[PDB]
């Protein structure tokens, strides 16, 4: 349960970028994770969230637009990003969604995030 | 200038410590009896603050009737299913704004 | 067992209609809450006015995009309908005299 | 649609019985419904809601216990109750839950209800 993200910086309107969220060491596939984003001014906002297997639920926004995955193999979360709107500028983070939010943690830790920019 | 301020008084329940996305919180439940018809409501109280939560988790015991004095927040959350969007209603407590006080007698 | 609320902020989506056989007039009250550089949080609260009379006066006097002060009680509705398998709560701020009321500042 | 609860009365602790509900009379299908039981001095508590198709959910207290089904051609709510604890003893109502948030719709009306004692 250690955040190790990568990928993202700046791309032309409507691009196609991938993300690598690696859980450093200790078991990962055990939980249900997801990606977030930090707008240049707006606060922390959860977007994509894949189930423990698992059928995924996305925000109205990234619905149909993006699709996140989860591979127990290498312990990595990939966010299939396509048609990257300019309104998709933020620092993206990989982390585990709660259960399903009303639950309390036990340790956890934050990441460092990767900056992403899009302008037509 | 927005103003989000709640106040509560009632019975406490399921008290436990942990983390909110890596934040030392001490969440619990306050039950105001908002009243032949006795209507109850079980509120969640998430007390943030590395020290504050510990503070609270120790003087606050189950059964205690306490007052709650903090913001009314609501985490979005996107469960495995489904398209139905639901928010998570709790009460962010954290000094100097938040405030907890146990009642005796 | 005191339950109490006070809110100030922009009004949105004002509507009339009935709860299960009960004249209601709800609306959203977005509140800015600068969390403890460089971001701010908002909070849209469902303000739900009961009492057909108070319900009516509220319905008329409160305009869109306004700024009102809401005193009232905080309620939690079990909700949780089909289409999925899970139970969630509905955080609606109940306003019906002689409980609370709604003053207007914009 | 003016509600009309029916079926119920008395059964042993462990006995069984099924309820019913009808409305006059449109439109079913489009509207999802449910059942609300109420204690003597306590508030009504929605038991199970049936979807517009309709799928179904139950209360944490009645999960794997009660079973609700609906018919569109006859506009009827069916609630087969089995092995009934004296806790289930309450005034059962049947009405249409909806919106799961953005409520406030139409006029709505409450049915007289049905009695359940065990």
């Amino acid at each position: 349960v250690q955040p190790q993200e990568s990928g993202g910086g700046l791309a032309q309107a409507g691009g196609s970028l991938r993300l690598s969220c690696v859980v450093s060491g200790i078991t990962f596939a055990s939980e249900a994770w997801g990606w977030y984003r930090r707008a240049p001014g707006k606060q922390r906002e959860l977007i994509a969230a894949i189930n423990n297997e698992g059928r995924t639920n996305y925000v109205d926004s990234v619905k149909g637009r993006f699709t996140v995955s989860r591979d127990n193999a290498k312990n990595v979360m990939y966010l299939q990003m396509n048609s990257l709107k300019p309104e998709d500028t933020a620092v993206y983070y990989c982390n585990a969604n709660l259960q399903t939010g009303t639950l309390s943690g036990a340790r956890l830790y934050w990441g460092q995030g990767t900056q992403v920019t899009v302008s037509s | 200038k927005s103003v989000n301020s709640v106040t509560l008084v009632g019975v406490v329940h399921d008290i436990q410590s942990g983390f909110v996305y890596e934040d030392a919180v001490t969440q619990f439940t306050l039950t105001t009896t908002s009243i032949v018809v006795v209507e109850k409501d079980h509120h969640t109280i998430r007390c943030f603050g590395e020290l504050f939560s510990a503070e609270v988790k120790q003087k606050v015991k189950e059964g205690n009737v306490v007052c709650v004095n903090g913001r009314l927040r609501l985490s979005p959350q996107l469960e495995p299913s489904c398209n139905k969007h639901f928010y998570f209603p709790y009460i962010q407590v954290q000094p100097p704004h938040g405030q907890v006080a146990v009642i005796h007698g």
